[PDB]
């Protein structure tokens, strides 16, 4: 469910023309294959072993083979999720 | 009786000039008759002789006779003049049509080839070959210098090579040389060895260095093994690089190639990817296809550079189904009209084709004009419409690419493309392959710039060390002259890099809920069953 | 603390600020308006103000009329009439909204287009007459026009310690935090401007009935609707009513004349419709 949001969001970005299956944020880390899934041993899933790299797991439908159901969030298509995201955006916020 | 005779004349000069007349038939007696249509006649010819535009005037006189030769006057209305596009251009009319044109020559793949059609193309070439002439033709385009300009100070090779116009001039050098084969007494015209197809070997017809002739039963040298350079006296030499057999690179810069809307970027994409074979080919030897100087006397050339103007050709069409400028270009103007400066010369240029139509605007239509055909104008066996369809479908992912802004350097090199992916801590640099591409070039060579950026795709590289247009890195090219052991300093600027969004909904199509590979649909908990 | 993230309504410009082609099509536009003898014409809305009379109705034996002036209507009444103005020379082909010139700024000259005699258009290059220099008053005389004279005081700057009467008075009006207060004050500070442009002249801005036959009124009341709009924003910056009066409200009901008839002599449909202040 939590890699259900990540989805969303990708998508998200699609609809905001920004990077979504890449990452202009933390460079330098997205090259480093994952510890355990890189290792020889024990991970002998092939699928996961060759695509242990952050970068390589990106786009889930491509290299993992899934879809999710919906990608609509609380029965909201992704233009009017972005509408409601928008107005939030609209009125003076507090956080800590 | 009524003999009508018709001429145009234009308000400027003025000019008359005859368009031809006509007869209608008539008596005294007669059947009271009129046209409800009118009768025309084609006019075009006349019209084009007085470089008369369609649009201005141009406007028609008319003078009627009796059979007596007595001029009857105040006879009739011409007023009406008709402008019929060709049915070819499919803008506005008719539906893509591949129109038909006079269409001698029919240049078929390489590899389609029988050994009837081999053994009579390597003796026409080797009648051309033992006599004076194919050389005579390398030397157009070769390295013995015939073209001193403006003044001039100094003299430069023939051949064109930074400018837009190089496709033309080098279609041209295929087209003499195809001519002068024919008339050889060749069986078919000069095929094109389709490169982007991998390859474990050389093409048959230019690998061996003898074939066996069946007429005269004996072994003799084949003449598209290596050509004659006689005035230094020496002979073109192969050195393959490794990197030419079995990359499949070459599809995927084709095609970027075709994406081009405009001429000159086209241009630009297409030459750097023709530069690519020449220095695959005869990399290491200074009499080879590698330096520019040389590379003409060197068979293959035609070879290669009718296969090359064929992705050309394929790209016209192309254009044609874009109804985009085909056999024009909006592009850089004043290069268009300037003939071809070894072409155009009355010597040693004796072949009126060629000369004749030596200035680029007359290569353009290479059917009507040169009278020649490709087999089949399909990439990959992808009709037209298929092409632009997976065209469009390229388009229609986030892209990044490669920006090199490129020049003449004295000299004929390859640039390599490496992605310098920069460690957390410490700063750390430049260590992963991207790509590759070619400059040609000469001692003597005519300088020349290149006026916009030539684009490498480096998406896919980037996708599988997980990188993105946001992601930290940057890239680095590493530049080996022709000579081996040669490499370079910063010629020129580091390489820019540019992010195309998709239409990727970055610029042109609109959001589309992408088809992916997509099994094992995961869903909701609770729509369970 | 994140802070909070169909025809197009005209512009009404500065007149310093006006380009080549604005003031090319207000000059051309007001040149048509001024010849044309419709309602929508120059002539006729000029006669809705004062002189040719049509209060209480037009067909009245004697007839005071017709503008509001000395009372809390003031503004509104004004505010309606220049947009009669406006929608003319927006159908006479202006491409921008009645230009003001504000005295809120010190002043050294009239502005370009109120004072300059003859006016050549950039594009055409032939000289003509320019329409916003005077008016002609039709009805008296076909000759006779509008006339100005300048006062010394519209060019006062501010000394050492002393300001401009009119920046003064002006922060004097804005001030107010009463509506009626505010239009008392407001009103008067706004009669300078037609006492120095009018002078000891007859026909001129001066004189209440043949004011608004000079183009100049025009442009001067665009600024004055600007001051009322100031205060506006001023009022909701305060947390206290615009949009709304809370004195004077019974006059407020009272339609304003002769925007109020409809009929033949007006129409403009908008005018019409919002004839109530």
């Amino acid at each position: 469910t939590v890699d259900r949001l990540w989805a969303i969001w990708q998508d998200l970005q699609r609809y905001r023309k920004l990077d979504y299956n890449v990452a202009n944020c933390a460079l330098n880390l997205l090259n480093d294959p994952m510890r355990p899934f890189n290792n020889k041993t024990a991970n002998q899933d092939h699928l996961t072993f060759t695509n242990s790299r952050p970068n390589d797991v990106f786009d889930y439908q491509n290299s993992l083979n899934y879809k999710f159901d919906s990608l609509s969030f609380s029965g909201l298509s992704i233009p009017r999720l972005d509408d409601l995201l928008e107005s939030r955006q609209s009125h003076d916020r507090v956080f800590a | 009786s009524l003999l009508v005779e018709y001429f145009i004349a234009a308000d400027g000069t003025d000019q008359k000039m005859k368009a031809g007349e006509f007869y209608v038939l008539g008596s005294e007696n007669e059947m009271p008759w009129k046209f409800d249509r009118p009768y025309k006649s084609d006019i075009t010819y006349v019209m084009d002789a007085m470089k008369l535009h369609y649009t201005d005037k141009y406007h028609v006189e008319l003078r009627i006779t009796d059979m007596t030769g007595a001029e009857v006057t105040d006879l009739k209305l011409v007023t009406s003049v008709i402008y019929e596009p060709g049915i070819g251009n499919f803008g506005e009319g008719r539906r893509w049509i591949s129109p038909i044109t006079s269409a001698s020559r029919i240049r078929k793949n390489l590899l389609d080839f029988e050994d009837g059609e081999m053994e009579s193309l390597r003796n026409a070439f080797k009648q051309m070959a033992d006599e004076g002439r194919y050389e005579e033709i390398a030397s157009f385009h070769g390295v013995p210098a015939q073209c001193p300009s403006e003044d001039g100070t100094m003299v430069h090779t023939c051949c064109l090579h930074g400018m837009p116009v190089f496709p033309h001039w080098h279609r041209l050098y295929v087209s003499l040389v195809e001519d002068e084969l024919l008339a050889r007494g060749s069986g078919v015209a000069v095929p094109y060895w389709d490169w982007v197809e991998p390859f474990d070997e050389l093409p048959r017809l230019i690998n061996e260095a003898t074939f066996y002739n069946s007429r005269t039963l004996q072994i003799e040298p084949n003449p598209f093994f290596k050509g004659k350079i006689s005035f230094e006296n020496a002979e073109t030499d192969r050195d393959t690089q490794p990197e030419l057999f079995g990359n499949r690179y070459l599809y995927d810069h084709t095609l970027f190639v075709f994406e081009q809307t405009d001429f000159c970027e086209f241009e630009v994409h297409y030459e750097v990817l023709h530069n690519t074979i020449h220095s695959w080919l005869g990399g290491r030897d200074v009499h080879s296809m590698s330096s520019l100087d040389y590379a003409a006397y060197d068979p293959v050339f035609f070879l290669h550079h009718s296969n090359v103007d064929r992705l050309w050709a394929i790209w016209q069409e192309l254009q044609r189904y874009r109804k985009l400028s085909y056999n024009e270009a909006n592009c850089a103007l004043p290069l268009m009209n300037q003939p071809m400066r070894p072409f155009s010369n009355s010597t040693a240029n004796n072949d009126r084709l060629t000369f004749t139509n030596s200035r680029p605007n007359d290569v353009f239509d290479y059917q009507n004009v040169l009278h020649y055909k490709y087999d089949t104008l399909n990439f990959a066996g992808l009709s037209i419409p298929q092409l632009e369809r997976i065209l469009q479908k390229n388009q229609g992912r986030d892209r990044i690419f490669a920006g090199f802004l490129l020049h003449g350097i004295k000299a004929s090199a390859d640039v390599r493309i490496y992605i310098c992916v920069p460690t957390g801590i410490g700063e750390e640099n430049c260590g992963n392959y991207a790509g590759i591409f070619s400059v040609l070039g000469g001692e003597t060579e005519m300088p020349w710039q290149f006026d916009r950026l030539f684009r490498y795709e480096i998406t896919d590289e980037l996708k599988k060390l997980g990188l993105n247009q946001n992601s930290h890195f940057r890239v680095e090219m590493e530049l080996t002259a022709v000579n081996g052991s040669k490499i370079t300093q910063k010629i020129f600027p580091n390489p820019t890099i540019i992010f195309v969004p998709s239409d990727v909904e970055f610029e042109e199509d609109t959001w589309r809920d992408v088809v992916t590979s997509a099994n094992r649909i995961r869903r909701n908990l609770k729509d369970l069953s | 603390f994140v802070p909070k993230k169909v025809r197009g309504n005209l512009v009404r410009k500065n007149v310093d600020r006006l380009s080549l082609q604005e003031i090319n099509s207000l000059i051309h536009a007001l040149k048509r308006m001024q010849k044309d003898r419709s309602s929508d014409g120059f002539e006729t809305i000029a006669s809705f103000h004062a002189l040719p009379p049509l209060c209480p109705n037009p067909t009245a034996k004697h007839r005071h009329a017709c503008c509001l002036h000395g009372m809390a209507t003031f503004p509104q009444w004004h505010r309606l009439y220049v947009v009669q103005f406006e929608h003319s020379l927006n159908r006479h082909g202006a491409i921008v909204g009645v230009p003001y010139w504000d005295w809120t700024y010190p002043m050294t000259e009239v502005p370009g287009l109120l004072t300059s005699e003859k006016y050549t258009d950039p594009f055409t290059g032939i000289e003509t007459f320019n329409p916003f220099n005077h008016g002609h008053i039709s009805f008296i005389s076909p000759e006779t026009m509008t006339t100005r004279e300048v006062s010394e005081h519209l060019f006062e700057q501010p000394a050492l310690g002393k300001q401009t009467w009119l920046f003064n008075n002006i922060i004097l009006a804005l001030e107010q935090t009463d509506y009626c207060d505010f239009e008392v004050q407001f009103e008067i500070v706004h009669n300078s401007i037609h006492s120095w442009l009018g002078g000891k002249e007859l026909y001129s801005l001066n004189h209440l009935h043949y004011a608004a036959y000079d183009p100049a009124f025009f442009l001067h009341h665009s600024n004055v609707d600007r001051l009322w709009v100031v205060w506006q924003e001023l009022q909701k910056f305060r947390g206290l009513p615009a949009y709304e009066s809370n004195c004077a409200i019974e006059l407020m009901s009272q339609p304003l004349k002769p925007f109020s008839f409809g009929a033949p002599y007006n129409l403009n449909p908008v005018t019409t419709k919002y004839s109530k202040p």
